[PDB]
């Protein structure tokens, strides 16, 4: 098939980094880290398949940047 | 080397992990170095620690997690420069046992 199909292991290269919400040579994220951008050269399969998977990257940012936001500001004991 | 001719992954985390083990005791190295800003003449410019300026030609996503581990070597070089400083008689016991 690989001739008559074409798309960018290669992911699986630059993934890691972009699991742990950090900067990607072929994934950015912008927007105060809000959305993420799936590159072209992509085919329709593989992007909706990320889609599922860049959810926890995304997710886990947001918590990332929460603890980092409120580690000792908040005063009450609860939260 | 120059770190933009290197463009193997591989190698790059490599050499950024040797020159980061000397950058977390306050060491510069190669690829990471001290910023202008850093006097060390100034008590409180050694105290706060220094800041460092990663080289432009690495890797975007070795940039950004070298910048994250970065800020613990300022925080060891501000506190081995503070115990320089704050451990003498006339600071007392308590911050002396501190300095401790």
């Amino acid at each position: 098939i690989e001739p008559y199909y074409d798309t960018l292991q290669t992911i699986l290269t630059y993934l890691p980094y972009t699991m742990l919400g950090s900067d990607s040579k072929i994934f950015t994220f912008s927007n105060n880290y809000t959305r993420l951008e799936i590159p072209k050269d992509i085919n329709n399969s593989f992007s909706s398949l990320l889609r599922e998977v860049f959810e926890f990257a995304i997710l886990y940012k947001q918590l990332a940047i929460v603890v980092d936001r409120y580690k000792g500001t908040l005063v009450s004991a609860i939260k | 080397p120059l770190l933009s001719q290197i463009s193997n992954l591989n190698i790059q985390q490599a050499l950024i992990i040797r020159e980061l083990l000397f950058t977390l005791l306050g060491h510069e190295g190669h690829y990471i170095q001290y910023s202008k800003r850093y006097d060390p003449t100034s008590q409180i410019s050694r105290i706060e620690g220094p800041d460092y300026k990663i080289a432009k030609n690495l890797d975007i996503s070795l940039k950004v997690i070298t910048k994250k581990l970065v800020k613990f070597g300022k925080f060891y070089s501000g506190l081995k420069s503070f115990i320089q400083v704050f451990d003498n008689n006339k600071f007392g016991k308590i911050v002396q046992k501190f300095c401790s």
